[PDB]
């Protein structure tokens, strides 16, 4: 429905101009192989890989980041501030150490995704788009994931966990607030987009390089 | 007997992509066990014309969504240089809801998609290639990443790529968070790094691409399925489906499906037989069938009674009033609402739609409310043709071509599923007086 | 209120050609100034001009 974000900033005590940010030197090498990608004359292709890069470093995207990324690419910074307004992996507000995305699209809507939703509410006892108290774990309600085959699925921190039935995500979300790294993919012995039963398809096994190579080739 | 006439049954040995499901080494040397990168060599050695002539002759269409004749689209790009460089750009945006192959293909066998990065360089006499992957697909992006280094370190990509004395990159780009980027244009005007708005066409990407420099962008199931037709030949891919249909397809079965899951199948297989073969059947029985949404959201539903004997390919699918696109079949059985999902489905469109131009970043808006209406009853039976009128306001009207998937599905609702909306108007007035 | 004395503030009058208008002018006996019709000039307008590999009407928005 509604999005529910402002696309208006306003100063405020810890986000402002003179909030501190910085890239590291390793970052500012990472910064330097990205923008050696591109033509000479084309400096601004790398705005939307080096923002992300700010991202990854500070969690969220404070005005002071996106300014520095103006700055280091001689970009204006409105053109900085419109992208960053454009794409929704970027966190214009800070989120918590595990950022939970139900995808609620038809495919994953038909495979009971509404189940996967409420476990997590119940189990993080908050509403979608809202942080805990504690500030490790944030949901939101995403759009198609790419993972419709393995229905209903959840990214956290972008990794992908499949084939989700409500114990199964309360297991990752206990898991995952006990300090460990749940095992991502699908949850149903299956562990990948083939058939649950039967391997339908390649079961002969692959032929070599020169199999049906034609002549004179 | 030529011109077969039965088709939907295709053995092992005559697969493209025998990794699909990731049980063998994705790594270098996996993929050269199974036969990639096999002679690469003598087909970079053979010119851009015979790559082309054997890319034309094989009678592959883009498997994007599109199904544009593949050879003529990338000789497009077999002019004289005029100073600017020249790029391929590989689609790897997957965007589509229903849509998971070209996932598969990233992370289950990227030399695949590298080799055919490669190849289609060669005949477009392209400098380098550029491979949009969705920001989501971060595990995928770095399985890419690596099969990438190795081929830099096996001399296969970089400088004197093989033997052959060409010159080659390949770049991995990541998205944020955007289906529109997807399309060709906002997918160029996001590498610029600009908001991933479309831009009007002419000038086509052939002319004025990415950085105002000639490029073809082309769907990676599309880049990755070339290498295996050169080596093979244009006649052997030509073999399979029907005429001006050929080919092998991915085709997603996701929905209500005991065994929602990803194959590879001959194109021209019928709905059925693909959707009691390799997924298991319908749950609940053939007979529990409601609708199947063939292509991925963007192509309209067809009920149960067409998908008796449809084929899944663009030529029967188009005189089925429902298109093809990205083979991703969607199978909604009769305990579904079929209103809350269509719905749904322009809920996606509007939250996707990218605001540039006025029929779709208003009229959408405008549907998807209409339909939220729509699914509680609140409308009248007259506001259904009015819908089916802004939907044909919006279609044909717009700079891309998102306006025409949002518009499709709603029509395609009206078109099966009247009496639904109509008995649950009339609900809804009995209820509240 | 605005009050005025002269009886032609508010005469206009419309002529197909500056001649015809000259003409009316002189057979009135008023004194007149003629004003040289401007028109736009022709524009040439390139929508791929808006993406240039290498010169400055490149935007950097759209
Ligand atoms: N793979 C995915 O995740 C998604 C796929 N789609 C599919 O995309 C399809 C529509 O996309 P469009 O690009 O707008 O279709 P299109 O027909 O306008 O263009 C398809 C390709 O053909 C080329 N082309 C077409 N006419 C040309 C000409 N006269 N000269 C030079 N080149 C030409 C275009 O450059 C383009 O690359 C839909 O059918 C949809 O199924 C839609 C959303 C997501
Ligand atoms: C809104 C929209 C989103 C699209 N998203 C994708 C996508 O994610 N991946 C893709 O391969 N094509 C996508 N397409 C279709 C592209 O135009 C297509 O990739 C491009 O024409 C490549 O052509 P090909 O299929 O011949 O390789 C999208 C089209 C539209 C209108
Ligand atoms: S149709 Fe929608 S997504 Fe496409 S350019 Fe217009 S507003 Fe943007
Ligand atoms: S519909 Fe959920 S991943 Fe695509």
């Amino acid at each position: 429905g509604a999005g529910g974000a402002l696309f208006v900033h306003r100063d405020t005590p810890e986000n402002n101009p003179d909030t501190p940010f910085d890239f590291t030197p390793e970052n500012y090498k990472r910064i330097e192989a990205i923008v050696k990608n591109y033509p000479e004359g084309h400096k601004a292709a790398a705005v939307l890989p080096v923002l992300d890069l700010a991202q990854r470093q500070n969690g969220w995207l404070p005005i002071s980041a996106m300014n520095k990324v103006a700055e280091i690419l001689q970009v204006p910074p409105m053109r900085v501030y419109e992208v960053a307004t454009f794409y929704t992996m970027y966190n214009r507000k800070p989120v918590g150490k595990y950022h939970i995305q139900v995808c609620t699209t038809t495919p994953c809507m038909l495979r009971n995704s509404d189940s996967i939703l409420e476990a997590i509410q119940k189990k993080l006892g908050i509403k979608v788009g809202e942080t805990t108290p504690d500030k490790l774990f944030t949901l939101i309600e995403v759009e198609c994931l790419g993972a419709c085959v393995n229905a209903p699925m959840v990214q956290i921190n972008d990794n992908y966990y499949e084939d989700l039935t409500p114990k199964d995500i309360e297991e990752i979300i206990d898991e995952l607030k006990a300090g460990k790294i749940p095992k991502p993919g699908p949850r149903s012995g299956r562990f990948s987009c083939e058939p649950a039963g039967g391997l339908t398809s390649l079961t002969e096994p692959p032929k070599g390089p020169g199999f049906g190579v034609q002549a004179g080739l | 007997a030529p011109k077969k006439t039965s088709f939907g049954s295709l053995k092992d040995e005559d697969r493209i992509f025998t990794n699909l499901y990731g049980r063998h080494d994705w790594r270098l040397k996996g993929a050269q066990s199974r036969g990639d990168w096999y002679k690469t060599k003598e087909i970079l050695l053979k010119g851009p014309d015979w790559i082309l002539g054997e890319v034309k002759t094989s009678g592959l269409r883009g498997r994007g969504g599109a199904g544009f004749p593949t050879g003529l689209k990338w000789s497009f790009m077999n002019k004289p240089s005029d100073g600017r460089p020249k790029y391929l750009v590989v689609n790897a945006d997957e965007g589509e809801p229903g849509t998971c192959k070209d996932r598969e293909i990233i992370r289950h066998d990227p030399h695949k998609l590298v080799e055919g990065c490669l190849v289609g360089g060669r005949a477009m006499g392209a400098r380098a290639a550029y491979i949009y992957i969705r920001g989501e697909f971060y595990n995928e992006a770095s399985n890419l990443q690596v099969a990438i280094r190795e081929a830099y370190e096996a001399g296969l990509i970089g400088k004197n790529a093989c033997g052959s004395g060409y010159d080659f990159d390949v770049f991995v780009v990541r998205g944020a968070g955007a289906y529109i980027c997807g399309e060709e244009t906002a997918l160029i005007e996001s590498i610029e790094g600009k908001q991933g708005k479309p831009r009007l066409k002419p000038p086509f990407p052939a002319d004025v691409g990415v950085f105002g420099c000639p490029t073809t962008v082309a769907n990676v199931e599309t880049v990755a399925v070339s290498p295996t037709i050169c080596r093979r030949g244009g006649a052997w891919f030509a073999s399979f489906g029907r005429e001006r249909n050929s080919g092998t397809k991915l085709f997603n079965i996701s929905g209500h499906v005991n065994h929602p899951c990803t194959v590879e199948e001959e194109m021209s297989v019928p709905l059925k037989e693909l959707i009691e073969k390799h997924a298991g059947g319908v749950i609940g029985g053939w007979d529990n069938l409601l609708a199947v949404i063939p292509g991925g959201s963007s192509t309209p539903l067809i009920p149960k009674s067409v998908c008796e004997t449809v084929l899944m390919d663009f030529d029967a699918l188009v005189q089925a009033q429902t298109g093809l696109g990205t083979a991703a079949v969607i199978v909604m059985d009769r305990s579904t609402d079929i209103v809350k999902a269509i719905a749904r489905l322009i809920e996606f469109y509007k939250h996707e739609s990218c605001g540039q131009c006025t029929p779709c970043r208003e009229g959408v808006d405008w549907m998807n409310k209409v339909m939220a209406r729509f699914v509680k009853g609140d409308a009248r039976p007259a506001e259904i043709d009015s819908l089916w009128e802004i939907s044909k306001q919006i279609e044909g009207h717009t700079i891309c071509a998102l306006g025409d998937g949002a518009a499709w599905p709603v029509q395609g609702l009206i078109r099966h599923f009247r009496p639904e909306l109509e008995e649950r108007m009339q609900q809804f007035a009995l209820q509240h007086q | 209120w605005s009050s005025t004395a002269d009886p032609l503030s508010n005469l206009v009058l419309t002529f197909s050609t500056k001649e015809d208008a000259v003409a009316f002018a002189e057979k009135n006996g008023w004194s007149f100034d003629v004003e040289e019709r401007k028109v736009p000039k022709p524009k040439s307008k390139s929508y791929g001009a808006n993406f240039s590999w290498n010169k400055r009407t490149r935007v950097s928005t759209k």
